[PDB]
Parts: structure tokens; C-alpha cells; sequence
């Protein structure tokens, strides 16, 4: 079953595709071994997007989050700057 | 059944002004109010030595070094547009006088924490042209 | 923690509180205590 | 082992780091917390001072004799000398040593 | 625990944290003080940095 | 800016070995060894406790 | 919004570093911090690109893009004034870079690694001991020639022409640049990412188009084909053998131009300035930050 | 309040420290006896020795 | 140098006496230290400064 993650970094989009193929790198081979790929589609593992950025210093204060019955760990990232981009596919 | 509260404290931030410590006897001043155009300051030593039967001159160069020295307080944009804006509802006048304290309270840190590292520049530069005890017991 | 952030006429005493604060606090002497950094030094909202 | 403060206050506050009774013949287990006073530094920071013991009579009475220029270690004998937070008065007879 | 036939000098070094004691003569440095002048430097989207 | 630290450096030999005319300057030291043919392996360094 | 950082130097300046560094004003530098004053580390590619032997272009790369950029515009003793690049502001930047490089109007600008020689854009700062080299600023399609040329050069490390792959050229001139022999490991994972991409185009890579090439080179000659020498590769021999139909075509593109969108974006390495309104008169441009 | 160097380091933007302290809230509790035998005189008044 | 010594008992001996120790035995050897900072050493009650 698919998975969003979401990533923090202080770095180019050039230096994220390359972390984040090395951070996948168990994941891929996890999907080659399972499942082959039959067609020619299942070749993308997902892809990437910058929803923007932050301030580097006072980033990602974690906090707490309450519904009635339970409490999850949630982090901040406070004073944030939105600013969407496409897709890169990881491959 | 109630809650107590005790009072609520703070500390009085008292300004150390470089004059008021000690430390400016070692060092003499002068307020210049255009240190942005100066690249440059030299001092000029003509020494003349005697001569002693049984002349020499030392016209050392001597020149200045300028520091920066920056800190970097912070404000919110609440408390700016707050600021800028008029009260006229008194928890409106309440929330505002509390904007402008907390403005206040942030220009006397800046200047307040620009003091302080004036005293810790001082004492970096004597600590720089100094050497040790051990040296100077005998050179002396 | 049970600390209130609301704003308050903060009586000013002349005795300095802070000789060794930021490690106390960071070892945790006190109860309770809250690190305002930066944007959040201000009087809360009423 | 979180906090060190943390560890001066658990120190202050109960002080109940598992330890004997008084005013018995032998030593119990204290359950009934704040009813004696006492104090235990051996469970802060957790080290053992060195007793004075020693093999024979034989250093016992040459660490008597001089407590400076003595031997701690005969040639299969041995003393070790007396170090504690109480530096004991020690008699044998009229000598007597600090 | 037999010597081998060729000894040592263990060198090594000590870190010590002593209290210097700083001393100077009266009006060995003139200086010029400056005007403490703010400035801004950057708009992050909640919060003004001086 | 005062607590600064002095570095000192210090050494010690380790398997010295004295020449030929060995000898002693001290009278209430005895051991059960051949005076002549001993020489030391190891060293004793105090610590800071 | 004031964008001014000052570094303070640690000791005096002798004149002949006087004398060069003013001539080097309006240059493109890179900052360690984004703070108020900073010392002299920090400052220049010189820390990662050490007095060494061996370079390492790419984490030189990694070193740009990390870190903000700026503008060093009044320098005198002890001190000498910055002036940051944050997106959102623009500037202007001169054309102080010793290859002469003629600039397109209106192109766009790249920050570069300095690939002509260490000594070419170095200012040796002896007095605070340290060296500030200067990040070489050129357009993009040498930039993209030059990083290409790199790449080719670490691959074809192991096979042998040199001077036809190691020394670029312009309208304005040809230029020489210095080649390692290794970029590490991160030339190697540039090259990882590089093989990986590649291999999974040639598993998905379209097949109406090589019969379509077939044909046109037995047909029509170009300059983008008279590279083949007017002779058919093998694979085409053993590869247009099959039969041509259009949804499979459809579904290779339609990953095809996906794949390719992260290939170009790879190749992003290095900020990229977007600049407009060159003049060949006054030798800067209005740029800013893209 | 922080202090400005000359070198750059990532400068504390007036740190607001906010502690609180609770009441160490303990009462005292006596024991007086009295036997009752006598506490009915003591609201009235004497006239037999 | 630190206190080096080829042996226990020069380091047993040495906190013993100090203006009589033994700098040279048979196979062993001490030496003082002659530090700027000089060590208190606690070996029971022998103290040596």
C-alpha cells in the first residue's frame, strides 16, 4: 500500500532527488522482489514536490494534537511559506 | 475554593554602560559619528633616543582595526500591525499597550545586548596585544 | 506544562535571577518551565 | 539519569534510596517514609570507601607505631590505611594516631 | 608481560581550565564608538527580523 | 573569556634500563629478586582521582 | 528590506592583495551563515576546495547550492561589504570573470565551480592565512557543455581525444579547463543516478522511432545524422524486427516524458540565475534568483 | 539578554524564560485529650467546694 | 614529567618520605613531579606536596 511521507532538508531539489533515492534505496528493491514488474507503468516509485519553505532555525517544534479520546505526536512547522511545485519522479 | 496567585515577577534589565564599568579606564574614547567613511586610521610615532658618551630616531607606524559587531533581535507581525493600528475599545487599548512593551522591551534588549558585546569586544582586543605573565616578568 | 503565557502587569525586582539559568533549565530544575525563542516573546492575546 | 538537577532534587525531596532502619538490633528495610532522618551520599554516587584492614597484628602494630613512614605492603602481607569522610581517632594504648 | 627490546616515551597532554587575570595600563587604547544603528534585514512570513 | 585552557604536555619514560653499576640510594626497600637482573616492563602513572 | 553583511577580517591586508581584490568587485561569492558580520572562513569554495591536488567538482557543487550567494562590491582594509541575493529581490551583477565570457541577451545565468584552474580565480590571503577562490558565473548552455564534458571525462576515465573532450569552446574563445582523475563517490552516485535513469529509458524506450530512423537515414542525411557515418547501428538491425503499433507507444511516452522532466532537474545542480536586460555597453545585467 | 560577537554564530533572538512555582501545600495536626466528667461544670457555676 | 615509576614499591615508598626517597633503586626509578601544577596526592592518609 502506498505511503506519503514528508521530508525536511537544507538542501537543492538536485541534492533531494539524490538523498532521497539513497533513503528509498531499501524500499525499491523491497517492491522488485515482491512484485516484478510485469508492465512498463509499475517502473515509477513515486515522485516528489516542494510545498515550499521555512525558516531554517526555528523549524519543526514538535507538538500535541488531541482528539476526544487520543493524542498523536504532531510536529510544527511554524511560519511557514507555501509555495507548490510539480512532480519529479524518485525512480 | 479558589486558586491563589501569588504575583507574578520579573528582572529589571539594568543597562551596564561601558562607562559604568571600570573596564574604560584602560581604554579612553571618543564618539565619532561617521565611522562608515573611515577606512583608515593611523598614528604617526616620532621617538627621539639620546646619545651618551663613553642620534637615533624610531619612527614607528602604528595603525587601527576596526570591529563589527552585530546581534539580531526579532518581532513578530502581529505586533507591528497592532502597533500601527488604534485602540478604541479599552481591551483593545490593553492589547495594545502590551504590543508596544513588547516592542519597547525588544529595542532596549537590541541596544541593551549591543552594550554588552561593545564590553566583550573591549576585552577580545586586550586580550589579543596581551602576552603571558611569564614572558613579561623578564622582558620588563 | 501547568504554566500560563497570559500577559500580566510583571513586577520588575532588582535581584538577578539568572546566574546559571539556561543550563538549570535545560537540566530541569524547576517544575514547569516554558523556552519562549524569538516570536513567541510576546504578550499573548487576550 | 535524566537530569541532574533532577537527581539533587530526588535527592532533597523523599530521599528514599532503599536504605536500613536505627535504633534496632539489626537492620531492617524502611517503609514508613519521613518518620527517621537520614541521609544516604553512598546511593548518589554510588562508591565504597576503602575500611581499615590489614593481614597480621603485625602491620596493624607498625601502622600504629609510625603512621608516616610505615609499610602498606609487607612482602606477602599487606595494610591498607584508613581514608573515610570520619578520619577515625584510632588508640593502641598510648599511641595514637590522625 | 616480557619486555621487548625496545622502550617508550609516552608523551601526552593535559587540558586545564585556569582563571587568567587580566591587567593593562591606564589609557593605553583610544577608541572611537560608533552610532548603534538598527536595520532590517529579513521578512519571513509571520515574523520581522532586526 | 577568562576560564581559558592551558594545554601542558608531559611525558614519561617507560622500560628505561640503568647501566651496569646498578645501586641503590635507600635502606627500607628489600625484594625477592635478583638485584642485578631485574628491569622494569610496565610504568605507574597517578591519575586525576 | 536592507540586505548588507560585512565580514570582518581577523588581520590587516598587505597592498598587493589590496590592489587585486578591488579588481575583483562585483564578483559572484558564496557565504557560510545569512547573519550580520562573519569572519573569513566560511567565505569562498576554499574550505571544500582545499590547496589540494585532487578536486572534487560536484561536492563543490553541493557546497554552492547549500549555501546563499552574494556580491562583494566595496572592499577595503580589515573589512570589506557584502551584499546578499535572497529570492525575491533583484540585482545587478557585473561581468568580472577573467574567460571573457560574451552573454546572451537575455538568457539566463549559472553560478559555476571554478573549472579553469584554481589559480585563475584564487585571491591568496596570507595575512588572515586563509585563500578565497571566486565561483566562476557563466550562461547556461556552456554551463550545461561544461558539466557534460566533466561527466564525460569520468566516464571515459577508463577506456583510452583529450583534447577534443577537455577544453571547451566559444564564439568568443576556446578555453581549457582542469580534469581530475577522480571525483569520488559523489561523481560516482552522480554518475549512479545518471546509469539509472538511462537504463530505465533503454527498458522503455520507444520503438516506432527506430523505424522511422532506419528508414530516414537510408533516406535523408543531416547534420543530425551524418554522426552515424551513414551507417545503421546493430540494434537497429535487431530491434526494428518486431511490429509497430500504437498503444504501447503511447504508454512508453507517456513515462517517457515523465522520466525525462527528472533527468533535466538532475542536471539542476548548481543555483540558476534567470537574468534580463543584458547590455554589451555597461558589462552587468538585471538578474535575480530563480 | 544575549551578547553580540564579531564572528558569526547563530545569534539567540531574546530567549523569554517563563518558570512557575507550586505551593508545597502540608498541615499540622495536634492531639488534645479531655475526659468529659468535669466539662459540665465549667458552664455553670460554683457554689459547693 | 609526571611520576613515572618502574615499580610499585619507589611509588610506595615515595609517599612514605620525600626528602629521603629513592630517585634510582637496582632495576626501578621514580621521578618527581615537576609540573607548574602541582598534585596533592592522597594515598591514604600520605599526603606529598
Amino acid at each position: 500500500g502506498p505511503r506519503f511521507t514528508f521530508f525536511q532538508s537544507s538542501r537543492g531539489h538536485c541534492q533531494i532527488m539524490n538523498i532521497l533515492r539513497i533513503y528509498y534505496s531499501p524500499s525499491i528493491m523491497h517492491r522488485y522482489a515482491v512484485v516484478q514488474p510485469l508492465h512498463i507503468e509499475e517502473l515509477t516509485f513515486g515522485a516528489v514536490a516542494c510545498l515550499g519553505t521555512f525558516s531554517a532555525t526555528d523549524g519543526w517544534r514538535r507538538s500535541a494534537f488531541n482528539y476526544r479520546g487520543s493524542s498523536l505526536p504532531v510536529v510544527e512547522i511554524d511560519s511557514f511559506y507555501s509555495n507548490v511545485s510539480d512532480w519529479e519522479v524518485i525512480l | 475554593k479558589f486558586e491563589v496567585l501569588l504575583g507574578v515577577y520579573t528582572n529589571a534589565i539594568q543597562y551596564v554602560r561601558f562607562l559604568e564599568t571600570a573596564l574604560a579606564v584602560s581604554c579612553v574614547n571618543t564618539e565619532f559619528k561617521d565611522l562608515s567613511r573611515m577606512i583608515d586610521g593611523k598614528i604617526q610615532f616620532r621617538i627621539s633616543v639620546p646619545t651618551i658618551a663613553h642620534q637615533r630616531t624610531f619612527i614607528v607606524v602604528k595603525n587601527c582595526h576596526k570591529h563589527h559587531i552585530s546581534t539580531e533581535m526579532e518581532l513578530s507581525m502581529l505586533d507591528l500591525e497592532i502597533l500601527h493600528s488604534i485602540p478604541e475599545t479599552p481591551v483593545e487599548y490593553a492589547e495594545y499597550v502590551g504590543a508596544v512593551k513588547t516592542v519597547a522591551s525588544a529595542l532596549q534588549f537590541g541596544v541593551d545586548a549591543l552594550e554588552r558585546g561593545l564590553i566583550n569586544t573591549v576585552l577580545s582586543v586586550k586580550l589579543r596585544h596581551a602576552p603571558p605573565m611569564f614572558i613579561l616578568q623578564t622582558l620588563a | 506544562e501547568g504554566v500560563e503565557n497570559r500577559p500580566f502587569p510583571y513586577l520588575t525586582v532588582d535581584a538577578d535571577l539568572l546566574s546559571n539559568l539556561r543550563q538549570s533549565a535545560a537540566e530541569g530544575l524547576f517544575h514547569s518551565f516554558d523556552l519562549l525563542v524569538g516570536k513567541d516573546a510576546r504578550e499573548a492575546g487576550i | 539519569n535524566r537530569g541532574l538537577y533532577n537527581m539533587v532534587n530526588e535527592y532533597s525531596q523523599r530521599l528514599g534510596g532503599h536504605p536500613a532502619t536505627s535504633n534496632t538490633e539489626v537492620q531492617f528495610v524502611v517503609i514508613a517514609g519521613t518518620d527517621v532522618f537520614l541521609e544516604q551520599p553512598c546511593s548518589f554516587l554510588q562508591e565504597a570507601f576503602p575500611a581499615l584492614s590489614a593481614s597480621s597484628r603485625a602491620l596493624i602494630d607498625e601502622f600504629m607505631s609510625v603512621k608516616q613512614t610505615h609499610a602498606p605492603i609487607h612482602y606477602g602481607h599487606y595494610i591498607i590505611e584508613e581514608v573515610a569522610p570520619v578520619r577515625r581517632i584510632l588508640k593502641f594504648g598510648n599511641k595514637v594516631v590522625f | 608481560k616480557i619486555h621487548p627490546g625496545v622502550a617508550m616515551t609516552v608523551v601526552r597532554t593535559d587540558e586545564i581550565l585556569s582563571e587568567n587575570i587580566l591587567f593593562s595600563s591606564r589609557a593605553s587604547t583610544s577608541m572611537f564608538i560608533g552610532t548603534p544603528n538598527v536595520s532590517r534585514r529579513e521578512a519571513r512570513v509571520d515574523a520581522v527580523t532586526f | 573569556p577568562l576560564n581559558r585552557r592551558m594545554q601542558y604536555s608531559y611525558y614519561f619514560p617507560v622500560g628505561l634500563f640503568m647501566p651496569n653499576p646498578k645501586y641503590t640510594t635507600s635502606a627500607a626497600i628489600k625484594m625477592l629478586d635478583n638485584p642485578t637482573q631485574q628491569l622494569p616492563v610496565e610504568a605507574w602513572i597517578v591519575n586525576k582521582n | 528590506m536592507d540586505l548588507k553583511v560585512v565580514v570582518s577580517l581577523s588581520s590587516r591586508l598587505y597592498t598587493d592583495e589590496i590592489a587585486k581584490m578591488q579588481q575583483r568587485i562585483g564578483c559572484i561569492l558564496p557565504l557560510a551563515s545569512t547573519h550580520g558580520t562573519q569572519n573569513v572562513q566560511g567565505l569562498g569554495l576554499g574550505q571544500v576546495y582545499s590547496l589540494e591536488t585532487v578536486p572534487d567538482y560536484v561536492s563543490m557543487y553541493n557546497y554552492l547550492s547549500d549555501c546563499t550567494l552574494a556580491v562583494l562590491d566595496e572592499v577595503s582594509v580589515d573589512s570589506l561589504i557584502l551584499t546578499k541575493i535572497v529570492p525575491g529581490q533583484t540585482y545587478a551583477i557585473k561581468n568580472k570573470y577573467q574567460p571573457f565570457f560574451q552573454w546572451h541577451g537575455t538568457g539566463s545565468l549559472s553560478v559555476m565551480p571554478p573549472v579553469f584552474g584554481r589559480e585563475h580565480a584564487t585571491v591568496k590571503l596570507e595575512s588572515n592565512d586563509v585563500d578565497i577562490v571566486f565561483p566562476m558565473v557563466l550562461p547556461t548552455p556552456i554551463a550545461e557543455e561544461v558539466l557534460q564534458k566533466i561527466l564525460l571525462f569520468n566516464v571515459y576515465s577508463r577506456v583510452v581525444v583529450h583534447m577534443h573532450l577537455g577544453s571547451v569552446s566559444y564564439l568568443g574563445h576556446h578555453y581549457e579547463l582542469a580534469l581530475p582523475e577522480v571525483p569520488g563517490p559523489l561523481g560516482l552516485a552522480l554518475l549512479d543516478n545518471l546509469s539509472l535513469y538511462f537504463c530505465i529509458m533503454v527498458t522503455l524506450l520507444p520503438r516506432a522511432s527506430m523505424r522511422l530512423v532506419r528508414g530516414l537515414i537510408r533516406h535523408e542525411h543531416h547534420d543530425l545524422l551524418n554522426l552515424f557515418q551513414e551507417m545503421v547501428p546493430d540494434e537497429i538491425a535487431r530491434i526494428d524486427l518486431d511490429d509497430l503499433s500504437v498503444a504501447d507507444d503511447l504508454s512508453r511516452m507517456r513515462v517517457m516524458m515523465t522520466y525525462l522532466q527528472s533527468l533535466a532537474s538532475l542536471f539542476n545542480l548548481g543555483p540558476r540565475l534567470a537574468t534580463a536586460a543584458y547590455s554589451q555597453e555597461t558589462l552587468t545585467a538585471t538578474c535575480w534568483l530563480r | 539578554p544575549t551578547i553580540a560577537h564579531g564572528d558569526g554564530r547563530r545569534p539567540s533572538k531574546q530567549r523569554t524564560f517563563i518558570v512557575v512555582k507550586n505551593c508545597h501545600k502540608h498541615h499540622i495536626s495536634t492531639e488534645m485529650e479531655l475526659s468529659m466528667l468535669d466539662l459540665e461544670i465549667l458552664h455553670s457555676i460554683p457554689e459547693t467546694p
